[PDB]
């Protein structure tokens, strides 16, 4: 096999959270912001080569919502079994003091797709420049997600990615500090 | 050429 | 409160360009795939008994089967087509760095790290050489790491006990480059 493009959608209750996205070889091509009802391209430069009309996704999510209701009942109401995430914190490249870098918090192998992630700088939460991806599908039907923190390497501070998921007894803080 | 296509799901047997 | 989850997935698998294409539609309740459409089969099949209704039903609807059977061209090959420039052909060159993991002074075992990052696509070959000879043993690799931003990274370590004047080279072969990248490290 050479490539695989994957159109993945989900609808979750009682959250009533839905998702529509495309995936090329593990990477998100784009996803539809359900609230703003708009197509968001993973790399800006992707939208200069293709077009996607967001209203379609919105329709798809509706059938999904519907089908979920049918299935939940069909299953004698069997709820989803939480599977807590594996968390890893790394950087974009080899850290060099006073060399802008990026801390990546990789959350993997979890379900359902609901997680709360905080970046803490010397224990205090950081929001400057942060970003994250939507829930990326996995062949086992669990999800993946990435959070990013642009930062300036230093020996003066420690870092933690704080992850909260229903399958975790307590919030998981993964640490990173410059050696 | 532009239009990214998508499939839609059919309705579950109710 | 209990959560119930529904997922629907359409997978377009391409072999030898779009020579061979396979489409899979999968319905997953929570973490169990219940019913799927496999282009190589031509119709729905219940994966689990919870999906038997759907399989029976959707196979009855015959407009829906014809639609799917043709998605391999209308959907799969079309989207490959539209996406090809920025995906199939994407090509970012790796940043290659070589450094000893610890500053533990000569003649003591050390792990030489070959950091290869920011590359796209995923396939790459990183080799280690000592005095021009390729070193296959004592290599510890993190494997390919997808960063989630259309770039990869990998770290390949060599277990060494550097002696004076030994010249270690990390050689990287990746589609984004004509000739292998190499970085040397002088003990």
């Amino acid at each position: 096999e050479e490539h695989v493009i994957i159109q993945a959608e989900f609808y979750l209750n009682p959250d009533q959270s839905g998702e529509f996205m495309f995936d090329f070889d593990g990477d998100e091509i784009f996803h539809v912001d359900m609230a703003k009802k708009e197509t968001v391209w993973r790399l800006e430069e992707f939208g200069r080569f293709a077009s996607f009309e967001a209203q379609g996704a919105l329709a798809n999510i509706a059938v999904d919502k519907a089908n979920l209701e049918i299935m939940t009942k069909r299953s004698n109401y069997t709820p989803i079994t939480n599977v807590p995430p594996e968390v890893t914190v790394l950087t974009n490249s080899p850290v060099e003091l006073r060399e802008p870098n990026v801390l990546i918090c990789f959350i993997d192998k979890f379900t359902p797709p609901v997680v709360n992630v905080t970046w803490l700088r010397n224990g205090k939460p950081v929001t400057t420049g942060v970003s994250e991806t939507v829930f990326l599908p996995r062949e086992d039907h669990l999800f993946r997600k990435f959070h990013y923190l642009p930062f300036l390497p230093s020996t003066e501070d420690v870092y933690d990615c704080r992850v909260e998921h229903w399958g975790l007894d307590e919030p998981l803080l993964k640490h990173w500090e410059f050696d | 050429g532009s239009d990214w296509r998508f499939l839609r799901g059919y309705h579950q047997y109710a | 409160r209990p959560r119930f989850l529904w997922q629907l997935k359409f997978e377009c698998h391409f072999f030898n360009g779009t020579e061979r294409v396979r489409l899979l539609e999968r319905c997953i309740y929570n973490q169990e795939e219940s019913v799927r459409f496999d282009s190589d089969v031509g119709e729905y099949r219940a994966v689990t008994e919870l999906g038997r209704p759907d399989a029976e039903y959707w196979n009855s609807q015959k407009d829906l089967l014809e639609q799917r059977r043709a998605a391999v061209d209308t959907y799969c090959r079309h989207n490959y087509g539209v996406g090809e420039s920025f995906t199939v052909q994407r090509r970012v060159e790796p940043k290659v760095t070589v450094y000893p993991s610890k500053t533990q002074p000569l003649q003591h075992h050390n792990l030489l790290v070959c950091s290869v990052s920011g590359f796209y696509p995923g396939s790459i070959e990183v080799r280690w050489f000592r005095n021009g000879q390729e070193e296959k043993a004592g290599v510890v690799s993190t494997g390919l790491i997808q960063n989630g931003d259309w770039t990869f990274q990998t770290l390949v370590m060599l277990e060494t006990v550097p002696r004076s004047g030994e010249v270690y080279t990390c050689q990287v072969e990746h589609p984004s480059v004509t000739s292998p990248l190499t970085v040397e490290w002088r003990a």
